[PDB]
């Protein structure tokens, strides 16, 4: 699965961006649905944002994990939420009120999915 | 009521009457725990039986569900598959268990057909692979593993 | 909901990015459907990028518009309408040729999205 | 249609991401499905990013190309499998095994989608 | 034979099977109260089984049970929901009470297919609701109410 | 996977988990048999669980269940009908074979379907018959037949 | 609910026609189906009867319980059974042999039902 | 079966509410639907009553029979139309204007019917 | 149509029951969906009575409309409303609490409804 | 037209067609009686025929026949069930009975699909009743009662 | 009652009234055979009335049939088919066997629906058959066969 | 959401706004009265936008409309029928009448399908009643009756 | 009633209220003309309410729409399309058309389910037709086309 | 043609009718407004006419829609829900509105049918809008805010 | 139930056929599907036998169950699974391989099925 990160350059966190997505990789290896080496993640931070139209100083945290189609909907959910809960302890504070986490969960198609391993070892 | 409902609600039901029993086979420790999960399947079922209107259980519930299974993960690691109740102890909890992943399979019906229990079905879920998880430590401490 | 707005690095545009950003918002705003602090917004300058195989310096402006599912076609074809306008008319100029400016609108499936406010205020 | 280029930082390449761009843009074009100014593909390295849990050195490299709707799974999955030759390909190697190469093949809602061409040349 | 008979004589051959497990965890007096359900069932099974051919229980019977719950009623006067199984011979009862509802669900199915068993579904609801009564009795005994 | 699979996987899972539990209750002979038959439950998940790909239990497995059955009915020789847990150890036969016999109209299901699980299914069909006699034997040892 | 008694003239009862209506409304309380106030009964006595056409003395205690719908058919055969007992159980004699006593409950349309309090307290 | 005979109090009949009953009865055990014993019938006057929002001297007779459900249209239409053969012959005369005669036939559920007979005899 | 009006003797009324007969025939006819001499309704006192368990001075008023099938569930409703509000009005107090006031609306099978006019003027 | 109303009248015209037959081996005044029901036929007939818009029979007519069975009624008291056709005679008649059941089945056709004929179903139902009654008088006469 | 079984029920009974016409236009010998057959009919519609409650004929009756068959075969050596009806008396019979046919068509469907009257629809076939023997047997005395 | 619901919404909102239209052409007295009228319209919007989750109009609102149509009905005594609009200031009632029509007509779909506004169904019956009358009633003081 | 039978008459209802309305915009000539078109919409009404029973509107009515068609077409000579209600008295007539052809499909549906309204759904159509030339007539005078 | 384009046609049809109508009580600049929208409308049925055929409205007049509305939203900063029509003027432009709405609904039949007409549908929304802004416009000026 | 057992007359059994046919009636009855004196079984020897076509000394043992249709497909299942274990302990030896031993359970139609006792006793 893929699982891609994005947080605003102003939201500070409890733990390094790697560190964060070391909690991320064993959360949703942790579901028992991936092979370990499966589970690719990565973390970007967003230097050009605005939340709203508002004048008021805001942060915002937002993942999205990639998976092949086939799990039922309480897993997917599930995998969400485990993502939620591990993004949202990460977050110290950011901007002048509350920061809003959110994880979405969607589904590759599995059939012209195209894998392959090179430069073996 | 609908059909899907009435059965999600009766093996919720069902499910927290044996963690009801099996409750009286574990430590103190354990105990609170499964205490605190019938509370969450009242909450539950309150939420599926009102087909929506009344709100279930929250986002840190399910967080709660996963610091333990994190714990004990630490605490099981073995390779084999093993045969359910190495222990009386542990059985209790193998069948609670199943039991769990049978409301699941109830739920998951409402959730496709009425668009609510997504939360809940997540819950059960982790319910059940926690469950597993300390069936397991329970035969690991008396060293009971029966192995296939 | 979440846009992400992706521009060429020889792309040249009548304001900044920031200033876009808060069109793009003004105009998410105007169609009624999401609360204001629920618009998350996002803007990337693509420093590697390739249009095509032909010889010919060009650019190109793209967005994609995430929302949770629910909102018939109508709404997403005019949400679309509403940022591809806004897009449109930022643009001053790039490469040799016309400009490319597209809007996608995908849906986030609703039941296993996860949503938390943290460091609350 | 969108092409996204993912690498990951330690990952090393056969050729310039530049170069390899323009050999992604002329195995779509070699599938006679698009014109050739309408594939816009892009790339991006990736600077934070962790593969599973164990402690080993690893880089993986992912695509993901995003078309309008319409096509049939023979020619999403053909797509899919000629993006993924052409990055196999590329990667001379990365970490301390083998390289995990993946394409996605996702389809745009076309009803929705919108798509103007300014400064006109 | 039809699968939704087949279901339900397999739900209540489940239920007695429960019951007949719980007995042992009961007074004197409980345990003559529940064999006596287990007749009953018994002759539910055989209505069921033939598809209504041979005759299912008296009308007494359910007029039996509304005796008990009447009696158990008086002792019963809680206002708050409570947890299941506050202690481990209660459980017994909420397991049994649980199985009797699903129990209830399989017959309703027949009833409205094939248009029998109107008077056994009626039975296995009051059953249900005696179950519950007997289970907070026991707990209020031995004062282990647990509260939600 | 498809509901089907999923649910009499489910089942399955559940009958060697009451299983698990019961062994406890019973002697160091019928503990071997009941372990022998989680072996084999286990087996008989491999096969429906991998919709036929994975190959199940052997032909000597329901030969197994025949010797044992033949052998028990020796020792049983009933002519009324008898009330199920007539000791609280044979109770926990008696839900076990209730559970089997859940698990086979699940089972059931799937070879309507998918064409997979006749085997099993005559498994199931056996080893519920094999629990009735197992159940019967140590209430004949105690002396608590307990008739309609 | 409503639950309409009749019984014939000739009828004995065990109980005054208060106490059968009392013990009647502790027993459609005790299905915990219905709120206590809600519960309104009334009895009955037939001055003019005729059962069949054969000359013998007889007496018949019928009742009619009027439910809104939407419980289960175990829920209504469960309070007419209810019903039936205390009405059974009441019965002293009557006629010159025995007493047919019959219990019917019948469904009233909830959509189209209208109920006001008025003169509240 | 269970038969209500309502008449208003100023409404004359060719014959006592008794003798009305047992020709009733005859008509209906003339059917061969129902055991004599069955059917259960009663006749009662209304003393307060309105017909319509006219001055005028006005009386009707209403008839309901209450039986099982199972019988097919052609019974229940027959029954209905032989209670009002013997409803009408019976009245004499009422009001100023012709007096209304008019017979309902209602199903009872079966399922949920409850039935007993106490002081056997 | 038939109504029937049912009243516990402890219910004390503005109107007499004949004049609140006239008052609910008048609302019957305002929906102008039956003829006037067609509207037949009847008052009846109930003297036995029992309202819940509990030991409190208790009146309450019921009606039933029976009408033959045909009509929607609008017209059904609103002809429950209608007569809902004549006898809200009409009740001026009761025990010593709260009068509920209910009206069920019912309809009577057409096809075996038999009907005759007998002493014809 | 509508299927279920051409067979509807076909039946019909076939049933008076019969009784036309038998009343050529009747006395004098049950002659006058099935001429009587002829003529109801011919009305019934026209009101299936134009779907309703042609008013059938009258109330009245029903009520005829329901004095003639009162009547007929206090001439047969027979317990024992009788082979149908004692005499040549009634022979013609329990025809007739046959064949106005078979015209009731096809006009219930008619009303449970277009509303229409609830009137003249009722009126052949009483008089295939009737014409029982009729058969069984003629055969008490000559006394040839063949009982089973 | 359901329309399949109402209506084979209502042909049987039309069956049997026009048999019980045809044997006063018969001899001694047939009126006997013909009112066997009225007794057998009489037992079947019972059966099937009671959809499948009551017992219906026995195999003897169907046997009995064949008795009469390979009986009167010996007497029937026509090549070229037959006008119906070369006598009065026989005409009679052609019309029995018709209808005989038809209520064969409608047990036909309650067998087909409900799974009974197997035995029934045999002896209606072998009826038919029986009558067209006793047809041509009439006329075959006479000498009136009337080819096509 | 659903399609009922959002059409039903529509037509009530488009009812609304032609009554907003009318009432700029009637006097003070029914602009008051179609005001009111405007705000109960909403008040179902809600309920029926909501799907049921929202409490609609009270029986009240119900009983407000009857004491007007009562009130009216007394000053309008035709006999013949009549053409829509005798004025300009009626024809605008006269069509906010069809429009509210047309409200019930969607409304009834969704009372039908989904079980809700059936008081709203109820209100909008007696709403084009009182709109009738209203219509008449300033027809009345103009004399422009123009009948068929 | 039928609901494709309510929808139409509704509409239709809609129609003669939106007319009348209209015909106060208009000059004494076309005033004459549309009161004329609302006692035929009135017939129409009728044909359509009571399914067919009642007779609807005559051959002549349809020709008499022609005659003013083939009048008014005499003084509409305009090549491209114009936007509706170039004044606000034709606007009314553009509206009045519209909704004729909203009626005119809900007549169909009739005409297709039910095979009555044929005739109406013709003169509808004209209806529109001509509605269409006197609110280009009216422009046309005051001279106020606007074109596209 | 297809019976959802038709109709689709037909709504659009009326909907600048109405419009047609609206812009002879507006100022001269939504006169011009009303009258752009008229062409515009024009256009989407030749498209939807033609089932896509003939290309319809540009990204353009959607664009230009949204500079109408954010302009009009900083002249409109309303909190409270407010009844229709304050004026006269207004109320004709919440007609409009709704009219708009209801094209839409059946605009949207279309596209999710035939795949075609998403730019028209996106339009229309848009316009009922900004119908709405247009509105509330000319009641501020005026000052006849009426609230719920 | 019929069941018929063939063996290839070169076929060595550790019983006798008599004593294989007890051994088989035990198996079947032990199902608890069919009365005890409804068993009918036989043995048969092949004398006239060829399996394949290949010229290696084989002997083979099949049987076949017919029982009246209605047993579910477990049911079949377990009856074919019980002879097969009965038949396969009974074979001590044949030809110079492997001997195949089959059961085949068929079903005979039991609405045309014809069944009768005669000499009773």
């Amino acid at each position: 699965p893929h699982l891609v990160i994005e947080a605003t350059a102003n939201l500070r966190l409890e733990t390094s961006p790697g560190e964060l997505l070391e909690q991320a990789n064993k959360a949703l290896f942790a579901s028992g649905q991936f092979g370990e080496a499966d589970i690719k993640s990565r973390f970007v931070t967003l230097e050009a944002y605005r939340q709203g139209t508002a004048a008021v100083e805001r942060a915002y945290l937002h993942a999205c994990l990639s998976i092949l189609d086939g799990r039922d909907i309480a897993t997917r959910t599930l995998l969400g939420a485990s993502l939620c809960a591990v993004l949202a302890e990460a977050v110290a504070g950011g901007g002048e009120e509350g920061v809003q986490v959110s994880v979405e969960v969607r589904e590759m198609e599995r059939l012209s999915y195209a894998k392959r391993v090179v430069a073996r070892q | 009521k609908d059909s899907p409902i009435i059965e999600a609600n009766g093996t919720l039901d069902e499910l927290t009457s044996f963690i009801g029993e099996a409750k009286h086979y574990v430590d103190e420790e354990m105990k609170g725990i499964l205490e605190e999960i019938q509370n969450d399947i009242y909450k539950i079922m309150g939420e599926i039986g009102s087909k929506g209107k009344i709100e279930g259980i929250s986002e840190e519930r399910i967080a709660w569900l996963l610091k333990l299974i994190l714990r004990y993960m630490e605490m099981v690691n073995l390779k084999s598959f093993v045969l359910p109740g190495g222990t009386l102890e542990s059985a209790k909890l193998d069948v609670c268990r199943t039991i769990a992943r049978r409301a699941l399979r109830k739920v998951l019906t409402v959730t496709r057909e009425f668009g609510i229990g997504a939360e809940a079905a997540a819950y059960l879920l982790a319910l059940s692979d926690l469950l597993f998880l300390l069936a397991r430590v329970i035969e690991i401490e008396k060293n009971k593993l029966k192995e296939v």
